[PDB]
């Protein structure tokens, strides 16, 4: 009976399986804790002893056609065996495609732009071409980065990607995909389980749904930052367009959160920082991750454990005893975990730490599943979960309890706001600009738009859809968005749109459970016993289960929704709707900061 | 900018290698009042 | 190359990023006959 | 494009090694253009002054 044949497969491949992982991730931890040459083809050598034993099994477990398992929870492990991946190609074109791979992201690693005046002095984008970007307030210097890159390494990776698409499409084309779009919404997808089912063609028809509620606060948002850039940069914005593309922040415009000192409400009041309050009381990097774990114990998850205390990198060594710090946690499986950060005594690193332990919390519970179903739900359920507990101990009705932040400090209703505008200019402000990204792709990914028109709706859905607008015109010679990082790297850009809203649905139904009462961006889920259990029943399913009935098991529903991050941002809305009066509210996609200066040319 | 079937288009000038430097319209509205006449025939046409 | 009052210069063709590659004599002979009527009016002269 | 090539070390073993003509014509050439037009300039007024 081909079911108990497979279910003897599974069974046999478990162990193999985690033992080699365990020893493949050991590897990779020891030199990412410890930099040294010996280390690093030591964990080559344990990587690719794994990663050979996935191709093994994967051509292996071919054989058992899927139409005849009914146990739901192995015929969800084979659909992770049986994916061909890239090996369906060709030969020569397997390895084309790698080569093209590498090629895009050493030119975005290393591609150097520099001065006009003295070009001896080369800029990478690392470091300088950044900074550059997100601190300067001079017009022409922001001009000349933004316009030097896009010039002098998107230039390159035009040929490249127009190669990149069409190979990518025959490998998605030769798994039964419509093409590499209809590929990457195959982590969405749900199939046969009697009201919970999700095709890959809805994602589009939610996302573009849920995002025609989020244009009216965008729209005065954006109609607010617009009316507070015209004092900065006078002469250079008109009132009633677009706002350029150089001006926001950041180099590609992903984050307005540059923007904050430009234009904050109330520029007299301070925020909320307490990076003083710990150097008083003396604060090292063991009571942060001590006071972490005890807010979560509060929550009722279970504790830490003695091996993550032992065997973990909470500081830094200091010596050349190098190391990497970005901050990560680890889950080397077999049942030990650990984080890895540099910690410094500060406050956005008290909220990393929650952050991490989130990750970590979320890994422990789902740790009884058997190894292909440890992952999150679906890819926007990992770090919507990191979030909403670092953005429950932020809340200065937990900050004073804690112990910083003195008992007599009452809250103004301008601090409020003040904060709320923070978020809003990182939450909201990367909405849309993650929605047209991500359409754009999709649209070209299917011939929807012909290889001569690439750059013309790239620009046309710009002004159509973020509101911003190019200072210099880009003809067909440019690929401005494979100048970002995720699309010249080939990384799935939509996890970042869901997450959003994820990380507000569970806040929401948290609260409630809480029994809170005030505005929602005030609310603490500590001291809550009765809304951890809501929590621990989603993260105790790791992949078993179709992502929708696990969101029906939190929020109560069965598909992301967009009024809790709404209700999130009541008390900023309506203080936004009253400071736009005397303003127009809205864009009109023809103005162009080099259109009185152009000279119109009719040839007959 | 703006390239179209009646090839109706837009442009304007910079400095040689300056991108934020826009040499005013009413300079580029000179040269070419200048050279007009060795424009048109460059290409055949006829000032209509 | 050898500019003079004459104004009788030479001149020769590379490929456009390769500056040891030139092309061919019996090349840019076939180009400049074809387009020999427009490059003269551009200036105004008339193939004598 | 990613790689540059100083004078100190690589572009005169270049010239001092290389039996490729299009390879020594290419560094001679890129020598002179992308650095000895930025010397005239300066020349000019060194002689002056
Ligand atoms: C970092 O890695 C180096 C090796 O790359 C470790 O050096 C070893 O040190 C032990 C002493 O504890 C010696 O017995 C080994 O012979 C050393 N190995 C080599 C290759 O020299 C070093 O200990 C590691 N650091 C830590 C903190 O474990
Ligand atoms: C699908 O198969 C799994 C086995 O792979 C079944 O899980 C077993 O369930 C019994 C009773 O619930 C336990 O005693 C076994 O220990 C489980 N197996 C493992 C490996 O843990 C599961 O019950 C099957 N699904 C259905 C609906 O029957
Ligand atoms: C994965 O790729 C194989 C080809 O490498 C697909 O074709 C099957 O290959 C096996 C050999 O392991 C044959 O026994 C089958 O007859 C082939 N199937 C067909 C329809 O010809 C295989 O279908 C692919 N599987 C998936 C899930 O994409
Ligand atoms: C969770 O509840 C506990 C006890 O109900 C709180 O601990 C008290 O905190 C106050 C002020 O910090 C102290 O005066 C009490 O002595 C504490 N009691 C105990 C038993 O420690 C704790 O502050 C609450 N946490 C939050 C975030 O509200
Ligand atoms: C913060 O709250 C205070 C108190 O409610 C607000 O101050 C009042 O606002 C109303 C609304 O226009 C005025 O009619 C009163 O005259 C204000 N009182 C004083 C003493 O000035 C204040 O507007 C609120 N701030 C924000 C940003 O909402
Ligand atoms: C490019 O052109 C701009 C002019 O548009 C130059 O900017 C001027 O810089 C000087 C001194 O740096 C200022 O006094 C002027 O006010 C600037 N112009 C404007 C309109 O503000 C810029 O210097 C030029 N770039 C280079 C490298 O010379
Ligand atoms: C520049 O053009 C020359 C041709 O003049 C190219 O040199 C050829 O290179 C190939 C392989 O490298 C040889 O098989 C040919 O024999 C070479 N031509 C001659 C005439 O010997 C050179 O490759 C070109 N440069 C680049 C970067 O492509
Ligand atoms: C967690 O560990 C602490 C010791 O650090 C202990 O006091 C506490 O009781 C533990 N939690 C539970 C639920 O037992
Ligand atoms: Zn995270």
């Amino acid at each position: 009976t081909i079911e108990e044949q497979a279910k003897t497969f599974l069974d046999k491949f478990n162990h193999e399986a985690e033992d080699l992982f365990y020893q493949s991730s050991l590897a990779s931890w020891n030199y990412n804790t410890n930099i040294t040459e010996e280390n690093v083809q030591n964990m080559n050598n344990a990587g690719d002893k794994w990663s050979a034993f996935l191709k093994e099994q994967s051509t292996l477990a071919q054989m058992y056609p899927l139409q005849e398992i009914q146990n739901l929870t192995v015929k969800l492990q084979l659909q992770a065996l049986q994916q061909n991946g890239s090996s369906v190609l060709s030969e020569d074109k397997s390895k084309r495609l790698n080569t093209i791979l590498n090629t895009m992201s050493t030119i975005y690693s290393t591609g150097k732009v520099c001065n006009p005046d003295n070009p001896q002095e080369c800029l990478l984008l690392e470091p300088g071409l950044n900074e550059i970007m997100a601190n300067s307030l001079d017009y022409n210097e922001r001009l000349w980065a933004w316009e030097s890159w896009r010039s002098e390494v998107g230039k390159q990776l035009r040929p490249l990607y127009e190669e990149y698409v069409v190979l990518k499409n025959e490998m998605a084309r030769a798994n039964h995909y419509e093409d590499y779009g209809d590929y990457w919404r195959g982590d969405y997808e749900v199939n046969g389980v009697d009201g919970y089912d999700y095709s890959r063609g809805q994602l589009i028809e939610d996302v573009e749904h849920t995002f025609e509620e989020i244009k009216p606060l965008y729209e005065h948002l954006h109609a607010y930052v617009r009316a507070k850039l015209m004092n900065a940069y006078p002469s250079y914005i008109s009132p009633i367009g677009c706002l350029p593309a150089h001006l926001l922040g950041d180099m590609w415009g992903r984050f307005w959160t540059n923007l904050y000192s430009l234009t904050v409400p109330f520029g007299q009041k301070p925020n909320i920082d307490v990076t003083d309050a710990m150097v008083d009381q003396a604060w090292d990097a063991q009571r942060i991750f001590k006071e972490a774990e005890k807010f979560f114990v509060s929550v009722g998850l279970p504790n830490m454990t003695q091996g993550f205390w032992e065997n973990s990198m909470l500081t830094d060594p200091g010596n050349v005893q190098k190391a990497v710090c970005h901050p990560t946690a680890w889950d080397l499986g077999k049942g030990d975990f650990r984080i890895l950060m540099c910690t410094k005594v500060t406050m956005d690193d008290f909220l990393t730490a929650h952050h991490e332990m989130g990750h970590i919390q979320y890994d422990m519970a789902y740790a009884a599943q058997p190894f292909l179903l440890r992952n999150g739900a679906n890819e926007g359920f990992h770090e919507a979960v990191g979030e909403i507990m670092s953005l429950s101990a932020a809340t200065p009705k937990h900050l004073k309890s804690i112990g910083l932040l003195s008992p007599d400090f009452q809250e103004d209703n301008e601090t409020e706001i003040n904060f709320l505008l923070k978020q809003a200019l990182t939450i909201v402000g990367t909405l849309p600009f993650t929605y047209m990204l991500e359409k754009w792709r999709w649209m070209v990914f299917k011939g929807e738009i012909p290889k001569d028109q690439w750059m013309k709706k790239w620009w046309e859905m710009k002004r159509e859809i973020v509101g911003v607008v190019e200072p210099v015109p880009h003809d067909e010679t440019y690929c401005d968005p494979a100048s970002l990082f995720h699309v010249s790297n080939d990384y799935s850009f939509i996890r970042y749109y869901t997450r959003t809203l994820y990380q507000f649905q569970f806040q929401e139904a948290l609260c409630q459970a809480a029994k809170h009462e005030g505005p929602l961006h005030k609310c603490d889920i500590s001291n809550s016993t009765e809304a951890g259990q809501k929590l621990f029943n989603m993260l105790r399913l790791g992949k078993s289960e179709p992502w929708t009935l696990a969101l029906e098991n939190v929020v109560g529903a069965k598909n992301m929704n967009v009024r809790p991050l709404l209700n999130y941002f009541e008390p900023l809305f309506t203080w936004l709707k009253d400071q736009n009066k005397n303003s127009f509210v809205g864009w009109s996609t023809d103005w162009s900061p080099y259109a009185d200066q152009s000279i119109k040319v009719r040839i007959s | 900018a703006n390239l179209k079937p009646r090839i109706s288009f837009n442009f304007f000038v910079t400095a040689p290698k300056n991108v934020s430097d826009i040499i005013p319209r009413t300079e580029v509205e000179k040269a070419i009042r200048m050279s007009r006449s060795r424009i048109n025939d460059a290409f055949r046409l006829n000032d209509n």
